[PDB]
């Protein structure tokens, strides 16, 4: 949907104090595989990084110590995560009666 | 302010103590024009798959490690026919 | 941990290039929606010495796994005069399926079994369930349970007793006429011997509405083992020579594996020489030592100076199937390489699946295919005198104890595989 | 081989250091000057000389611009070595600063004192201290001539020197207070020395002479000139006591942009004495022997490292009731704050606060604006005045919140501060542009 | 907190902060060109020995040359006190020569002047570790000292010499040993029988340049100011006991010169600038009954007690006028070095800077002695009637008068560090200005 764009002063869509005057109510950053930002995301990374033609692989600049924080947004998105861990199966036995099995609650 | 060189992707490369000005410079580039067996970066796509496990197999095996053997099993060079050029791992730094 | 990330070169591809897995996330392949519960069946027929009891199995549950039959046994002398008495007390257990017989196990079986596929505290534990081990006294009372080990006894195989509408499961099972140390001591019976109680215990799963029905409904084919057994007279050793034996192995089917072994019929589990050295004799070591009677709570010893295999090989169609190998390959190699425990003295191993251990066929020998399969045995020379540790511990590889004559009988094992096909409520073995 | 190997291996952790190199450093070009000379030119006192006098001095112009100022005086022992203390330190008593009627700045002789125990150092300390005091154990009648070198803003650097040229209707004066006494000199304590001499005083100013252009350009051209000035508030400590912690909650009357403040808490009958007395070597007069005594100091050795005879135990700054950062050990101010912002060692009773990142040196680098603060004030807390001062096990041995028996005797607190200011010029006139 | 102060702002703070130019927070270092050094050995030719003469040519194995370091074995010939500066005093002399072209040239007692007016703190004790035994050593001691020699090229990278550019000019160190050395080889005029001649080593720090830097510097003519040593011996006018001698010193110099620096010396002891008297650390025995103001305390040579120095005061007149009033002796001793140096300089040696800062490398004002048709440096004594012998005469005295051992201190040194011009072209160079 509204996928973040990593650009040149947040080459990895943080949102640290990025949010500051532009987009205050950041919208999530990519999801990394969906919208393949991560070529871009490693080209905004570089922006002036000279490796030693030594590292083919790269990492010897560190690159496992940069990645993208699970809340990339203003709010830590709480809603996502409460409806991630419960809501779901709604209508519960309590109040329609047709939803209950001869069994208790769920667990 | 090297603005004028071979930008890998967001990085400009060194290999013998000056900046890679352009791509004939790199050693890519003598086997630019053959498709490469492996490009050696191998960025992985979408996650990995996890690892399934049951309680069945490993128990009825005890062990014993039974490994497939309708696998693809990618072949390697006849010696032959000496190494395609193809062998050679593209080391794409941009 | 950053320092070994970086150290990333072209040998590490094969590993880590384009992974296939991963360690740190992982899934589960199988569900159950199952539960177990353990049931008691009714035993038919007088529980006692020497009785043959019956039950069948009740069609409580929808498949059946371990079965554990209970026993009491009270002592009937002091700590050291029992061997695995309630392992002794189960003569034998045979199963019928639809009134096919399907397989049968053996007291000494079951002490065979154990010699060569239990293990560790495995083994101690089953030891625990089947002996008295706390060095308990006359009048003592214990319940012991003794599980059984037929092909459906790994917690992934069950009996699909669901499947047999029409054809019921029965255990037939004989109690030894004597036991040691509970109401026998060598050849004289124990005045005030206690009967024996016995109980027998299934454990049964219950399936859910779909695997249930499966089971009930569909026609299966379940790959199963047997045990072939044959006994016969051992050439007697002597001091004399080196006794040899061809024995004719009237055996059939894929077999995982061939097991023997040599014993005194006098006293269970006795698969070695008798010897005046600690835990070899009754009153070993001492003055009061007899190289005639073991130490009952000792029988069972790894030292193969009182074994009395000096080689062997097998011979199938005539031919060879192996180079002559000495006792010790089948009593230590083969174990080693096989299972992985360890395997007392007196006890012969010959694998032809590279994991017998398993339930998983991994090569066999098909015996259906053979018309002539010999076994070859040479006896070591009996010509060290028991009495003398001496003797008995600084001798040479050929020879074993004088003592080591009296392990005349010959137990032969085979262990394989059939197909127990169940469908429409009934069901038997494609071929016997 | 050799030092070609090293040029040799040269990959991408080189490229921030030396890639499109911009500079070297062995081609030094010298840039071209303004030609000058300078010239020391004594300048005419008016009023007596004299222990307690007041004099003063103009400066004329006799050059275009001036710089360094030196304040001869010719002193003679009124007692052996051991007796004075950077005497003529003491005898300048003040030096005021005023051009066209209009006070610039202000200095005190305790100034010149605190301000050397932060700011000068190593041989440069040492060296001024030969200029101020004997050094060579010399001995009583033993006459010397001192150099004490004025610190204004135009003292210390070329930057600012000052464009008497510039300033041709206004004059500029330098007002001096000769102190009533110098202990080793002319007093040694409260007992006047019989026969001692009065001083001789000279003032030297070093003028800088122009050449045509330069010269030409600073007599026309307006001038703001970024200057320094010293703020001082002289006031009671709380008295420190036998019994207890005292504390004290001083207003600082201060204003301006101010690179740091500066404090000692003192023995006023005793010049540069901030610290308590104590048998100890060097302590006190006659340290070290049955004949010490904790009442009166070793002269020569006024100063001393040992924080156990200094009184603050803690402090902290305010401002608007606010605390400005948190509270800590009078240690701290002694001892770490000169070494991160200054880089010498500051003795114990002196302490150091700066709000800026560079206060030895002339460009701002943050400063304090007392002038948009409505109440900032110095907290206080002193430590017990516990340890018997003639017994070293005591002095010596104790702990981080006491002090000598004697230090009860430091009642006085000299707070300092420096700021910035602008000094215009222009159609022959100048003074300082903010007033509060 | 620190947020009370960023909002306390108002018109004061706008001549400080308002429209910021520049930060200290971020710190961006400018690339420069790559360069390594290396500390080569040259051939030195000539015996070594004390009283000879010996010579080395600086190959041309980098591009650019700064530092060399003379390296020098000397062992005691006699216990800790005897020696001072002992390394110093061996290098009689240095003569820097160009192409045939001398450059420079400097002696024995400039180093010691330089270092007793130049140098300070840590770095002078260094220094002093360097060419001296300062550990308390002992008879027999052997120890490698390092002079390192202060041309302006050894002074700083800025004037390094372009070696690469004087493909046709070799450039010369010329070394003089001196024929005795204080409590190494003679102790006062009294030879140490067995003494050991010194064992000589010439080192010099070359640059080595990376490729762009190598073909401008050896392509590209150079022009460099320098910095050289003028330098006139003289008698003094002998310092009397009876009166207050006085000399008019006609100052034979020239170019634009930085800074004047002089000294008195009794020629006999090295570095011995200030009167002998029976006061701790100033004469051999010094304090004790023992003493002698005849021999100074060798390992305490140098002092910062005004009372042993000879100069009473002095001026420096251009042309038959004064150019500045007349100072005393204590004024170019410790005040000139207060305001142009920031060290310390010890007795009996005397600065007068025509510069803001002598001390540097960029000039900063000069005194031209090209245009100066008679310069004089006016020097007045003090009165040598103090008893050298008596503590009390010694250190009790007035400002007018010094130690009756002062008259031995009759040799004087005028030195004068000037500016000139250094040209190199087409594989040649040499000064603009000859002397």
């Amino acid at each position: 949907k509204s996928c973040s764009k990593s650009s040149a002063n947040n080459p990895f869509s943080n949102a640290t104090v990025g949010a500051l005057l532009d987009n205050e109510a950041r919208p999530p950053a990519c999801s990394y595989d969906d919208n393949d930002m991560a070529s871009t995301m490693r080209k905004n990374f570089n922006k002036g990084l000279f490796r030693n033609l030594d590292d083919v692989y790269e990492v010897e600049n560190s690159q496992r110590q940069f990645y993208t924080m699970p809340v990339t947004t203003a709010a830590p998105d709480l809603t996502a995560f409460g409806q991630f861990l419960y809501g779901s199966k709604g209508k519960t036995c309590k109040e329609d009666p047709s939803a209950c099995t001869p069994a208790f609650a769920t667990r | 302010g090297y603005e004028n060189s071979y930008d890998a992707n967001g990085a400009r490369l060194v290999m013998d103590g000056k900046v890679v000005k352009s791509e004939c410079q790199l050693p890519s580039y003598q086997i630019r024009n053959s498709k490469h067996h492996t490009q050696l970066p191998m960025r992985s796509l979408n996650e990995p798959p996890p690892m399934v496990e049951d309680l069945v197999d490993e128990s009825l095996f005890e062990g014993l490690q039974g490994y497939p053997v309708d696998e693809k099993l990618d072949l390697l060079t006849p010696p032959g026919t000496a190494t395609p050029s193809s062998e050679w791992a593209a080391i794409n730094y941009g | 941990g950053l320092s070994q990330l970086v150290a990333y070169g072209a040998q590490d591809v094969y590993l880590t290039g384009n992974p296939q897995i991963t360690f740190f996330k992982t899934v589960y392949r199988r569900y159950t929606n199952f539960a177990i519960e353990s049931i008691q069946q009714t035993i038919n027929g007088s529980v006692g010495f020497g009785n043959k009891v019956s039950t069948q199995i009740s069609r409580n549950g929808d498949l059946i796994t371990d079965i554990v039959v209970e026993f009491v046994l009270t002592k009937g002398g002091n700590g050291g005069t029992t061997y695995y008495p309630a392992e002794e007390l189960l003569q034998d257990v045979e199963l019928e399926i639809g009134g096919q017989r399907i397989d049968k196990h053996y007291n000494d079986w079951f002490r065979t079994y154990d010699a060569l596929f239990r293990m560790n505290d495995d083994r101690y534990n089953y030891r625990r369930m089947t002996d008295w081990v706390n060095n308990e006294l006359v009048g003592a009372q214990k319940r012991f349970y003794v599980p059984l080990i037929f092909f459906f006894n790994t917690p992934g195989l069950a009996l699909p007793l669901i499947a047999l509408q029409y054809h019921e499961v029965k255990l037939y099972f004989t109690l030894a006429s004597q036991v040691q140390g509970v109401n026998y001591n060598g050849s004289s019976a124990i005045a005030g011997a206690a009967q024996p109680t016995m109980s027998v215990w299934v454990d049964y799963i219950f399936l859910d509405t779909q695997e249930r029905t499966r089971f009930a409904q569909l026609p299966h084919e379940y790959l199963i083992e047997q045990l072939q057994f044959t006994g016969s007279e051992t050439a007697t050793p002597s001091a004399t020579t080196q006794a040899s034996q061809n024995i004719r192995l009237n055996f059939n089917h894929p077999t995982k594996y061939l097991a023997w072994n040599f014993n005194n019929p006098t006293n269970y589990g006795q698969y070695t020489a008798l010897a005046n050295i600690p835990g070899a004799c009754s009153g070993a070591g001492t003055a009061a030592a007899t190289v005639t009677t073991p130490d009952y709570g000792n029988t069972g010893t790894y030292n193969e100076q009182l074994a009395v295999l000096d080689s062997a090989k097998i011979q199938l169609n005539g031919q060879d199937r192996f180079a002559t190998r000495k006792g010790s390959y089948f009593n230590k190699v083969q174990p080693y390489q096989s299972i992985g425990g360890v395997t007392p003295a007196g006890v012969y191993l010959y694998s032809f699946a590279l994991k017998p251990a398993g339930r998983q066929p991994s090569g066999t020998c098909n015996f259906s295919r053979i018309d002539n399969a010999t076994l070859s045995l040479t006896y070591k020379t009996c010509s060290i005198d028991a009495t003398s540790p001496a003797a008995v511990l600084g001798n040479t590889e050929t020879v074993t104890a004088n003592t080591a004559t009296l392990l005349t009988a010959l137990n032969i094992y085979a262990k394989n595989y059939n197909v127990l096909r169940i469908m429409s409520g009934m069901g038997g073995l494609a071929y016997a």
